[PDB]
């Protein structure tokens, strides 16, 4: 009268089903998630500086658009801008719109200090009912519109030197009037320029006169340009007509600064990973929910699920039913 | 598995086992019973633990990116980026399957791998008073009461003491 010893292992009434290198489907004891599918829909206030642009896109915020003055000397981690922005003054392109916003954005500063441009023999600090502060006409509050003084607008040539040790971003810009007429009456010159240079580069600018679609009362326009002016180096600007120029610099940085188009709302919470449907969960290697992140995310993935098993093979018993 | 344990000559597992993931039925003259073997559990939980450790291990963190999502057509430079970044998600999201399939075929393999080893080492235990059935279980050919065989399960079975006894019922 002997006995039975019998080895074994559990199972339990509710397996998961895995991937392997031989079956897609096979039964384990318990797995867990490794693809982040889900958001709270919500931008967490922390531990990231969020900048919420409202009305306001990056580029506006930076020219000084009336309603984006708020914005004025602003910093972020990561500025937010909403599908609902708008523009409100002089209408305006910028050639390489996506790299000067990428800048910026990188930069994660608006710091501007006003520099004493002398600008001798034209009138300053022109302005538009296209881009109204207060009752009265106004302007980009970073620009400064020159024109004609009497009947004259001489040839414009000024210096500012870079003696700081950081480099000086400036933005300038070039009027395109509608017609002749406002041409000559603006600058007297029939055909202006706008040169801008260092002692590296240079950038040429003629204007070209013509109606492009009537935007906020005007069928004119302003090109907006971009010059960084380096520690020992040297901006000059010479000009015959038709310069919008700058008053200052913008102070550059480098860091972990961003810009994100969402339109989600901001919220007191924390979280590492912000993507533009909302803050996630970063204790996954993996998310599915937006190849746009910023922060310290799980990596984007196509898959809406993946398992790790973290049990045996489910075996149960076998039943008559 | 490769072992070929759990789900080949262990015909299934027992859902009655909430204490542990590997253990000891057995049946003897006071009746029958069922212990958790620790040891063997904990070296199957220390080792998927491990892996999970290793694959949630946090690594990626980044800033300032490129643009991946458009509101104008543009062309060449456009294609780029969104080329760049398709080309990105395939890699990963091909690393992501790669590692999952290739951990679970390893999870089952490595547990497996477990059962064995309790198998492979309690029978040594028993020398010469056992013989394995084939199905999981050793028939035990002597008087093994309750004291005896938690001995075997603590690893203090002298297997000299019984061996005359079994040796005996063994060989007719
Ligand atoms: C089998 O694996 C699953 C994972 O797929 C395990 O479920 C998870 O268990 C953890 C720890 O108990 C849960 O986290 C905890 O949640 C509570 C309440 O939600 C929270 O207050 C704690 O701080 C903690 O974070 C987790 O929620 C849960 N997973 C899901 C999807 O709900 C499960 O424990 C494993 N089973 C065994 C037997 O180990
Ligand atoms: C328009 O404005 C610019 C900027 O002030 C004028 O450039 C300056 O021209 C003078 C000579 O006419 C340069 O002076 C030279 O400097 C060296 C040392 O650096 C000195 O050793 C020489 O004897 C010489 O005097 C000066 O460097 C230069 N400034 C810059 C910033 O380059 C330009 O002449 C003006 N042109 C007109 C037509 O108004
Ligand atoms: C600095 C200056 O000259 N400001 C003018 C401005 C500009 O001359 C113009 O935007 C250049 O393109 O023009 C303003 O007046 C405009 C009229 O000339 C135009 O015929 O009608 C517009 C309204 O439909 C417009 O008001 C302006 O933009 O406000 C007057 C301003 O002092
Ligand atoms: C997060 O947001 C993205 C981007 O809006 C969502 O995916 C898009 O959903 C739209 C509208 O339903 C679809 O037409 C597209 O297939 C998706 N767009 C892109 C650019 O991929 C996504 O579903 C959201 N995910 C979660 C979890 O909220
Ligand atoms: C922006 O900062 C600079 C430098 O600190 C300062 O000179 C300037 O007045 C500031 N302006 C505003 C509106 O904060």
């Amino acid at each position: 009268p002997g006995a039975t010893l019998c080895l074994g292992h559990h199972a339990v009434p509710n397996g998961t089903l895995v991937k392997t290198i031989t079956d897609d489907q096979i039964e384990v004891t318990n797995a867990t998630e490794l693809v982040q599918s889900s958001s709270t829909g919500k931008i967490c206030n922390n531990p990231h500086r969020i900048l919420d642009g409202i009305d306001c896109t990056l580029i506006d915020a930076l020219l000084g658009d009336p309603h984006c003055d708020v914005f004025q000397n602003e910093t972020w981690d990561l500025f937010v801008e909403r599908s609902k922005a708008f523009s409100n003054c002089y209408p305006y392109d910028v050639p390489d719109y996506a790299s000067l916003r990428s800048l910026v954005a990188s930069s994660g500063t608006l710091e501007f200090i006003t520099e004493g441009f002398t600008w001798t023999g034209v009138t300053q600090n022109g302005g538009s009912n296209a881009c109204k502060r207060g009752p009265g006409s106004g302007f980009f509050s970073r620009l400064n519109w020159l024109t004609k003084s009497g009947s004259t607008y001489p040839v414009l040539n000024v210096t500012m030197p870079n003696n700081d040790n950081f480099d000086k971003l400036y933005i300038w810009g070039v009027h395109h009037p509608s017609t002749n007429q406002e041409q000559t009456s603006l600058y007297v010159q029939a055909s202006g320029r706008v040169t801008v240079s260092t002692r590296r580069s240079q950038q040429t600018i003629i204007p070209n006169i013509g109606s492009r679609p009537w935007v906020r009362m005007t069928s004119a326009r302003i090109s907006i340009y971009w010059t960084i002016v380096k520690p020992g180096d040297v901006l000059v600007i010479n000009s015959n007509g038709n310069l919008i120029a700058p008053r200052g610099y913008f102070k550059m940085r480098t860091g972990k600064s961003s810009i994100m188009r969402s339109d989600a709302p901001i919220d007191t919470c924390i979280s590492e990973c912000i993507t533009p449907n909302g803050s996630i969960p970063n204790d996954k290697p993996f998310q599915n929910v937006n190849k746009i992140t910023y922060g310290a995310c799980p990596k984007y993935v196509k898959q809406n699920t993946l398992k790790l098993a973290t049990g045996m093979r489910n075996v149960p018993e076998k039943q008559t039913r | 598995g490769l072992f070929g344990a759990i789900a080949g000559f262990i015909e299934n597992g027992w859902e009655g086992m909430i204490d542990g993931w590997y253990g000891f039925r057995h049946q003897n003259s006071e009746g029958t019973g069922q212990a958790a073997d620790l040891k063997s559990t904990q070296a199957a939980i220390d080792q998927i633990n491990g892996k999970l450790n290793r694959v949630i291990e946090k690594t990626n963190e980044k800033f300032h990116q490129i643009e991946k999502e458009f509101s104008e057509v543009e062309g060449r430079i456009q294609d780029l980026e969104k080329y760049v970044e398709d080309t990105k998600i395939d890699l990963w999201s091909y690393n992501a399957e790669l590692l999952v399939a290739l951990e679970n075929q390893h999870t089952i393999d490595l547990t497996d791998s477990e059962m064995n080893k309790l198998f492979e080492k309690t029978g040594r235990q028993l020398r010469e008073n056992a013989e394995d059935m084939g199905n999981g279980c050793f028939k035990i050919y002597h008087k093994c009461d309750n004291a005896c065989i938690e001995s075997i399960r603590n690893g203090t079975y002298d297997h000299d003491v019984y061996r005359d006894e079994a040796l005996n019922n063994r060989f007719q």
